[PDB]
């Protein structure tokens, strides 16, 4: 799994982000709380990967630029656990 | 050359003269050699037989030329010689090339290694150089490129009113043709610029065709170019359509024989599959009515248990329901490598009255347990409920809802089925289901579960040909027969023998049909094959008064012909259980056999009904011709 | 031979020196002759003419020698040849067996039969002996079977890093790629045993490719076997592709020309089924939906009458309740042989509300009644319902019930529609339903009956095909033209015309765009044929000012693209009313011919679009496969 | 990269079974080819060659 018509999945990941739950998982670590770069994030069976913002493996093993890739995200990573929180527990 | 506008000119098309040119020529490889490629000893007199280098490749002496290349060649040259005049007035390098002048000559040893080459020695044949070749077909090449412009242009008036009569003889006044063309034709053409030549060479092509005026004394005659010779071939007998078409029809059908290798057929005991299988395509099969006693790969769970409430999802629960019918168990353990395309589309149906409508699924599990499904019917036993396929897997009204319908967009599910990810053990089982992690009300939605549309089987792993279940080295035709069900074959995986056997038999029949005539109602010699081992077969003999079979030969045959027909018509039957006598794989042999020598020493067979058809069909056509020129003779009497 | 392990060595593909050996060679029958049997006068001195015997058989003295046999048999050797310094390593019989030992000595007369033979004698030629040939073959079989781990391996070689530049020319240093061959490649190869003759090999026949370093002062040259000349023809010229490649290509379309026979389509009058027909398949269609105006064998019941209450079985009654649209009436009465293969899965539609739930099925009843359908008003009517097609006729939920669903488990329902078992005279329906022994309240369940499904019509009987529910000896392909609705043809039988003459029409087609350049929007000369009975239809002439049409040419040229396009987009359409021009079966006729002298006469059509696409493609191709060798040299720069 | 490369066991058995296990996948179905994310046909060359 190399990504296929990338902005749209893209999409539907961020629908996951916007309505909290996002399968943001990192190699061993399961959610990608610190900015450590993603591996599987299930999009229906597509696991985006963090990385690369693409899909499964990463980009380079630069490690810098792959939590870049990650960085990038920080929109999205960001949203999604904030509007955990909001529908959850938020301002009283 | 000619006046073209002038009078006398014939206008008779007829089967005997059917146009032709030379459009391309054969070069496949093998013919190109024509042979030996000549040396010498050593370069001393006549003592170094032991030992041979090469002419000199470097620049000239090469080989002995292939004879039918240079026949072939000089011809082709003749092609560009038919528009000499045409190209001389073009300035286009016109000089014709002579190929002679290039077949410059070799002396020496002739052989295709110095091995062989030792032996024969050839003096004063003759050689091509590379060189040379390069910088004649070069020149050929060029010539053609020149052409391109001009072929278009004399097929567009030999269509425009095409002078095309197949069979038999039309005839009509040139002029009134040749007038109104140039009354109709587009004054862009260079046809309207050339019409000299064009003609010129349309009459040098056409034997067909008379000039105009010449000699208004004669300007007809019989002997025209070559081109007659050809023509005389494709021109309609007494008794055959076409000679080359039946010659070269029958070797068509000759060397897809050839290419299945007939044997095929003939296997009981292993045959190996990459030798049987060619190339293969994916199915599409159905959850829904399969039948579960039928289909090895696919059968259900049954009414009784009652498999609920199941956690799906982190703290978010799903009523699998297990029950009465519960779509299919797709029993994908150890049945090749395949990957399980389901494409689910219409079926939703929403949830009998949950508000969880929103958030379900059109997903796939997989189920894997060591624990046999009959055997399933608490939690307990699952041991592993893997939810592979659904995406993104909450919900989105895809349904076409707005007028009270439940469908379902065409969603696209793929689970990876590598039985090599699980290696059996825990045996391996799929479900289909509308999978929710907002968690649906049991008591409610009584319904177990009605996930119900395609599932299009992949069978990536061309790999190895699954004989019934049996992953299997070996495809054996034979013994499949008379071991399967309509409902089996269906049922069966794309990778399986059955579909196979059927493809190879589907080139078999076309041979038949297009060969032999086994058309409507032609019973013909032809068919004797069957007939013959039909014939041995029916020696039912007791004591006494044995079987009062009035001989074979009317009986049996017709009978034959029947079953023929039937075979013919669907290929399949062959296969299917129950066919009176093709269940007998003896008479398949037989036919698969027999049809090689009935196309090798058959007398080319011309069905006597088609035959008269097609002379008479053949002849309305010129009538209508006729009746057409005369229209257009009417409409501009030209000249 | 030289250490490939050397420098000097060229690693030059080109696509003048495109990969070619002796694959394969042909070996037709007819090709096997060339021709006269040997003979001689009794065996008495010159008196005995009259008389010929067979030279001697027994052991030797046979016919005069097939001189292209001969030519090609003696290629094939050097094939063997080309690895005779392997060979005789290995071992294995090496000696180059010299063909022309064979080819022994035969005097006397040269003919085919004793007859023909009598007239001519041929001194001093050449005959080979069955048991020769035998022991020669032999030879050559075994040599074959000996080199086919060696031909494998050499092949894996030339793929791992292909040197096949089919357009233009690479290179690449051939140190760096031999040495990260020899880096890469597997252990278990041959091809690391046996470097040297390897590459040797390779050499020898691909002279893309030079030696190491032999004399590095000349590891290069320019002439280098035979293979060259068949290479030549393989490599892109100026104006085509591949010469081979268009010869080939058209004379494919021409012999399909000529097995269709092309009057085929010019048949108005009785042109005999067996002819015209190949090999026929089984067609699906539907009660349904379908319309009974148009549907020749399958009709409509239609509402207001009422026929409710059938016994069914023994004590046992069933509802038919015939009334508004039950089903369809299935009008087999004569309509040639077939297996009515009602497939029927997802309908069961449960009764109304019936505790007859259970013992329900999905039936097929064939209707035999000297009373037409729509006086079929009680039961007294109805001479024989019989009850056909059911199987085990009770019930069982077959349907996906669990989740609501009312989907019915596949079934596959036979009745053997064969009309020599009625005969006709009590002329023959059927119906379609959903049959209970299990009686059915006739209050309850008002609906008629709602079994729709599939309905598989499998045309046995190949023999006689229908033209239009005319079961005749007769397919007439130009009077069927504007006689068929789109609705007309999806409903006729597997055994109609129709069908058949698109079948035909389909290789037509198929001809004309791969040969004639009716692509993407080229108007081509070509297209002519049609054009032209456009143009002299088209003369309505009145009185006075007659149809000012500017001349045809442009006009009608570009309406009959336009048509010419959709005939070729969809065949069919040929058959379809209402269809402007081609309705007009003339211009089929006129194409359908026209094509033929259009192959036969065409100077080999190469679009100029495309060659300039095909250079462009090519090239920079070329250019990644040089980039790529780039890479290869330098993550490996081999010595 | 920089020293230790991707240690990869000559390509003659690896790569050569991951060819052949997706040249079976195009051969099986040719539209593959055309089809996203397919892991090493996706490579146009490979096609080419």
């Amino acid at each position: 799994m190399p990504l296929h018509m990338i902005p749209q999945v893209a999409h539907a990941m961020v629908r996951a982000a916007a309505a909290g739950r996002l399968t943001l998982y990192t190699r061993t670590r399961t959610e990608t709380t610190n900015f450590d770069h993603a591996e599987y994030v299930t999009c229906g069976r597509y696991t985006i990967c963090a990385f690369c913002l693409t899909t499964l493996a990463p980009h380079a093993n630069v490690k810098t630029i792959q939590d870049s890739h990650a960085c990038s995200r920080q929109p999205n990573e960001a949203i999604r656990s904030l509007v955990e929180v909001s529908d959850k527990a938020q301002t009283a | 050359t000619y006046n073209i506008t002038g009078d006398g000119n014939s206008f008779t098309p007829t089967s005997d003269m059917t146009s032709t040119a030379a459009p391309a020529i054969d070069l496949k490889p093998g013919v190109l050699n024509p042979t030996g490629k000549l040396w010498r000893p050593v370069g001393t007199s006549v003592a170094t037989i032991d030992s041979l280098a090469i002419v000199s490749d470097r620049f000239g002496q090469y080989s002995f030329v292939n004879e039918g290349m240079r026949e072939t060649f000089s011809k082709a040259l003749f092609d560009i010689n038919m528009w000499q005049p045409l190209f001389q007035a073009t300035k286009t390098g016109c000089g014709p090339i002579v190929l002679s002048s290039f077949t410059t000559t070799t002396s020496g040893y002739v052989g295709a290694t110095a091995g062989d080459a030792l032996d024969n020695p050839v003096t004063n044949g003759v050689f091509i150089s590379t060189v040379q070749i390069m910088n004649l077909q070069r020149t050929i090449a060029a010539r053609m490129r020149d052409v391109a412009l001009w072929q278009k242009h004399l097929d567009t008036a030999m269509t425009m009113l095409t002078p095309d009569i197949s069979a038999g003889s039309a005839s009509c006044n040139w002029k009134s043709l040749l007038a109104f063309a140039k009354d109709i034709l587009p004054l862009d053409n260079l046809c309207l610029t050339y019409p000299n030549e064009f003609y010129n060479v349309a009459i040098h092509r056409y034997p067909a065709l008379k000039p105009g005026n010449p000699d208004t004394k004669l300007p007809d005659a019989q002997a025209h170019p070559l081109g007659e010779v050809a023509g005389a071939f494709n021109a309609a007998t007494s008794e055959v359509g076409s000679l080359v078409g039946s010659s070269s029809t029958l070797s068509q059908a000759i060397s897809t024989m050839a290419g299945k290798d007939l044997d095929l057929i003939e296997a009981d005991t292993p045959l190996p599959v990459s030798v049987f299988t060619p190339s293969l395509a994916p199915r599409s099969y159905r959850p829904a009515f399969i039948k579960p006693e039928d289909a090895k790969w696919i059968a259900e769970f049954n009414n009784s248990s009652l498999i609920r409430k199941t956690l799906t999802y982190s703290g978010a629960t799903y009523t699998v329901q297990l029950g009465p019918g519960p779509t299919r168990v797709i029993d994908m353990n150890a049945m090749i490598d395949s990957v399980l395309t389901l494409d689910v589309s219409g079926t939703i149906l929403p949830y009998d009255t949950n508000p969880d409508l929103s958030t379900s699924v059109p997903a796939f599990v997989l189920i894997q347990t060591s624990v046999p499904i009959q055997q399933v019917t608490t939690a307990a036993n699952i041991t592993a409920i893997t939810v592979v396929s659904a995406a993104g897997a909450s919900a989105i009204n895809l349904a076409i809802n707005v007028r009270g319908q439940p469908r379902f967009n065409m969603l696209h599910l793929q689970a990876t089925f590598e039985r090599e990810t699980i290696t059996g053990i825990p045996y391996i089982y799929g479900l289909g289901t509308f999978l929710i992690p907002s968690p649906t009300s049991s008591s409610n939605f009584s319904n177990p579960t009605l996930m119900d549309g395609l599932l299009t089987v992949t069978p990536v792993l061309l790999r190895e040909t699954t004989y019934k279940g049996e992953v299997v080295d070996a495809i054996v035709p034979a013994t499949v027969m008379a071991n399967q069900t309509s409902e089996e074959v269906a049922s069966a995986l794309a990778n399986d023998a059955i579909v196979l056997v059927s493809n190879h038999l589907n080139k078999l029949a076309n041979v038949v049909g297009d060969a032999i005539p086994v058309a409507s109602r032609t019973d013909d010699s032809a068919t004797s094959a069957i007939v013959s081992r039909l014939a041995v077969q029916h020696k039912l003999s007791q004591v006494g008064q044995a079987s009062p079979t009035p001989p074979d030969y009317p009986l049996l045959w017709r009978r034959a012909k029947r079953a023929a027909s039937m075979f013919v018509s669907n290929p399949s039957l062959a296969l299917q259980v129950g066919i009176p006598v093709l269940t007998q794989s003896g008479m398949l042999s037989a036919l698969t056999s027999g049809v090689g020598t009935a196309l090798r020493t058959g007398s080319l067979g011309k069905g006597v009904t088609d035959a008269s058809e097609k002379l008479r069909a053949r002849q309305s056509l010129t009538v209508a011709k006729q009746a057409f020129f005369d229209q257009i003779g009417s409409l501009w009497p030209g000249k």
